[PDB]
């Protein structure tokens, strides 16, 4: 029979940060597995004592992929502690900003850190390049031609021959691969949009800098509102405009239409990775103190029953340390949480990673684009249910194929193409409170001794939560609880796998010494290390 | 993964945010797919290399052991208390990985500010022992070209590489061991600002006409007077920096800013 024992992945590349996976495999099929992050830095502690206008400095450098969002969500926390409502015009440039990260970070996901797991970039030497140019024209309304993607191909034909591999070295695909399944022409035309996404997502991530002086880590939002008055001017929106309409043109005329092709390929993939729980808090607001006001609205599903969306209560999120490097077992409330580290080793004492394990009522919850997509389709969103019905009748499955690390895959898709199209209606709102003759960007406020606040964040990868004790006006306690430590921390004390492991659990691995399977369903939570153990 | 026409780089990532990676990635003339295919040989880097696991590893071994040589960019400072337990990569310390790894390279460049001079995890009360690499690796005789900032300016990146492919040596380093040809200036000599600063015409809070006006940040705590950097000069993206978004200077290419700068709102 297939293979039985362990498969190690350390490091899984093409992530954010480091992570170890472990598995245990039965007869070709996995059976158990761990999820465990290798860095530690510390930043709650870091933070202690601290000027609470200065922990979203500090904070931002949680992650430089989801660069921006802690930023965000520690001013929305301090926002709050300090009792501030922000002007209109500070909420819609922050939106906006958040907006451009979502496209930016999902465009570079798809091609630049999920792609490899499914294109196999040496094949498209052998592709015929006329047959792949009208396969690319029949799925998008963008023209493409033989020469386009001969060019291509030549390009990566001088790459190969000279032996210099560079980051396709000891690739998984190389030599052919049973797991992967495209003909040389879609892996021609998938490689030809990785190339073109490299030079697309500079365009997307300057959109963040119009506004927020420069990507990464934006440099204009303060306790109040923004600090930007360069972003009331027409010649600011417009570039912001201009990159913006580049930008979304690429998601829907270059990546869903290659993520429908390659979901297509892959529908076995609707077998493998599915989840029980999601948790999502809401994203683009009206106004701050409401999470009810936003585009996207929070909610809570057990057990995937979606008629029953629960509110979200922010009170039962709890962080688990049991199977952490941390001191003790008894998980905490995050304003009321603990950092004290204490390392054990791999396993010991049951303990493997540096993240902790938040639980919701007790329960381990998948977020991210996932959760936010199929949350907001079952809250009626309206845009959400279009694209999502489009995107099901296109492949030919019905919803259940959602509960997946394919459907995980097109929710991000789905996710932004949806944003892309609200940042246009945002900026047009944006650009009529300025035509009335607000040009309002900053708020005053007063720091108080004592306070507790919170920051509400959803994310490129899902919910995220600030949480501040100010004492004496300073740092009393700052808890960061991350979207991928939701996903990807270990078990808790009930020793419930988390999303990650379990979704683990099923995933055939046709040669164990090259797991791309693992890969796949790792890949499609976006786990993003640095940020979910801080 | 290399041997041959293009100089490999081998890309190392310690207690990072992965910003100093991302910023490479906004690259502008070169672009990073021009850098990838022509200028360079990216030999091993965890955020976009195609191998995981032992097929990872026996990629980076094959690319540092290589008789044409490599150039080692390293992000991230190194955590070295406790034996280097508090990052592991394939399960090995980061400090031994950087130990083993750098001496060997032809040379060395350590990229923001964590890796030239231990970066956020460092600043108080490091319970990580983060330190920047050479003054983690001092001992080893690694001497890293620092490109400060957090993250730096990607041109400063690209720049120093091309000087060092062309003229096979270092450009002139300051005491910081940073490029003068990037760092020689501060922030606030080359500022927009500077005639405000003149005139002791400053903003007294980020609502005012003042600060709508674009009068100077030193009062809301702009530590352009101490900071070393090209911000003004080439800007970030093509197109912003901080003080002209209207916010201050953080002094974030500068050893220890962390807790040097702070608190950020006030000189
Ligand atoms: S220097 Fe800044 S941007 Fe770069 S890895 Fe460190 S914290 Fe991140
Ligand atoms: S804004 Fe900052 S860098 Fe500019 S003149 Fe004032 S103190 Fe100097
Ligand atoms: S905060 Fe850093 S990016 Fe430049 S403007 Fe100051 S050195
Ligand atoms: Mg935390």
């Amino acid at each position: 029979s297939s293979y039985s024992g362990p498969i190690v992945v350390d490091p899984v590349t093409r992530i954010e940060g480091h992570l170890r996976i472990e598995v245990e495999v039965e007869n070709g099929k996995v059976k158990n597995a761990y999820s465990s992050s290798t860095l530690f830095r510390g930043l709650e502690i870091i933070l202690k004592g601290r000027d609470p206008r200065d922990a979203q400095h500090f904070t931002q450098r949680t992650c430089g992929v989801c660069t921006y969002t802690h930023a965000l969500a520690s001013t929305r926390c301090v926002d709050n502690a300090v009792g501030v409502h922000i002007p209109k015009n500070a909420t819609y440039i922050r939106n906006l900003v958040l907006g451009a990260q979502y496209l930016h970070d999902h465009i570079v996901h798809f091609y630049h850190l999920h792609a490899l797991d499914f294109v196999d970039v040496t094949a498209a030497l052998k592709a015929d390049p006329a047959k792949a140019a009208k396969v690319a024209s029949s799925i998008s309304p963008r023209k493409t031609t033989a020469a386009d993607l001969k060019a291509v191909q030549d390009k990566l034909k001088t790459f190969v021959e000279t032996g210099q591999l560079g980051p396709f070295t000891n690739a998984y695909f190389l030599g052919g691969h049973p797991a992967y399944y495209l003909d040389p022409e879609t892996n021609l035309i998938a490689t030809a949009h990785y190339l073109e996404a490299l030079r697309l997502q500079v365009k997307a991530a300057r959109a963040m800098a119009v506004f927020g002086a420069k990507n990464p880590h934006t440099q204009f939002t303060v306790v109040g509102g923004v600090t930007c008055y360069d972003a009331l001017t027409p010649q600011r929106i417009a570039e912001f405009e201009a990159l913006w309409k580049e930008t979304k043109a690429f998601v829907d005329e270059v990546y869903i239409p290659d993520l429908l092709v390659v979901a297509a390929a892959y529908k076995d993939w609707t077998q493998y990775g599915g989840t029980d729980n999601f948790i999502t808090f809401g994203e683009f607001p009206k106004d701050e103190y409401d999470l009810n006001s936003r585009f996207f609205k929070p909610g809570v599903v057990f057990k995937r029953d979606f008629k029953n969306i629960k509110p979200f209560d922010k009170m039962q999120i709890e962080e688990h340390v049991r199977h952490s490097w941390y001191e003790g077992a008894e998980a905490r409330h995050p304003w009321k949480g603990q950092t004290q580290p204490k390392y054990t080793d791999l396993h010991g004492d049951d303990r493997y990673s540096w993240m902790k394990a938040p639980r919701y009522m007790g329960e381990p919850m998948e977020t991210g684009p996932l959760a936010q997509v199929l949350i907001a389709y079952s809250q009626g969103h309206p845009k959400v249910k279009a694209v999502t019905d489009a995107v099901l009748a296109k492949l030919g499955v019905g919803p259940e194929a959602l509960f997946s690390t394919l459907g995980r895959t097109a929710a991000r898709g789905i996710e932004t193409a949806v944003i892309a199209e609200y940042v246009g209606v945002m900026l047009q709102e944006y650009k009529d409170n300025i035509a009335k003759g607000d040009n309002v960007i900053c708020a005053p406020w007063e720091m108080p001794k004592q306070a507790e606040g919170v920051g509400f964040v959803n994310a490129p990868r899902g919910g995220l939560s600030h949480w501040i004790r100010i004492e004496d006006g300073k740092i009393g306690n700052f808890q960061l609880v991350v979207p991928s430590t939701w996903t990807l921390g270990p078990r808790c004390d009930k020793n419930k796998l988390s999303p990650v492991e379990a979704s683990l659990i099923g995933t055939p691995v046709a040669d164990a010494k090259r797991p791309v399977e693992i890969l796949r369903t790792v890949h499609s939570f976006d786990p993003c290390i640095a940020c979910g153990v801080h | 993964l290399m041997g041959p026409r293009r100089p490999s780089v081998v890309y190392l990532h310690n207690a990072e945010c992965t910003g100093c990676s991302e910023s490479v990635l906004r690259a502008f003339e070169p672009y990073i797919d021009t850098l990838i295919l022509d200028t360079l040989s990216l030999d091993y880097h965890e955020t976009i290399m195609a191998a995981a696991g032992d097929a990872a590893e026996a990629a980076l071994e094959q690319a540092v052991n290589s008789p044409h040589g490599f150039i080692a960019v390293v992000e991230g400072g190194i955590p070295t208390a406790a034996n280097g337990i508090y990052g592991k990569v394939a399960n090995h310390t980061m400090l031994d990985i950087c130990s083993r790894i750098l001496p060997k390279a032809q040379a060395v460049i350590a990229y923001g500010t964590c890796a030239t001079f231990g970066g956020v995890q460092a600043a108080k009360p490091n319970p990580t022992g983060a330190k920047g690499v050479n003054d983690a690796l001092k001992h080893l005789g690694v001497k890293a070209i620092n490109i400060a900032g957090c993250p730096p300016n990607p041109y400063n990146l690209v720049g120093t590489i091309v000087y060092y492919l062309k003229n096979k040596a270092a450009p002139e380093l300051d005491s910081l061991n940073r490029p003068t040809m990037f760092f020689g200036q501060t922030v606030h000599e080359q500022c927009p600002r500077l005639p405000h600063f003149d005139a002791g015409e400053f903003a007294p809070s980020f609502e005012s006409e003042e600060a709508r006006k674009g009068w100077c940040l030193y009062e809301l705590g702009c530590k352009g007077p101490v900071t070393m950097n090209n911000c003004p000069k080439i800007k970030f993206n093509q197109t912003n920096w901080p003080v002209d978004a209207g916010h201050p200077c953080i002094g974030c290419s500068e050893p220890d800013f962390w807790d040097a700068m702070t608190p950020f709102y006030q000189n």
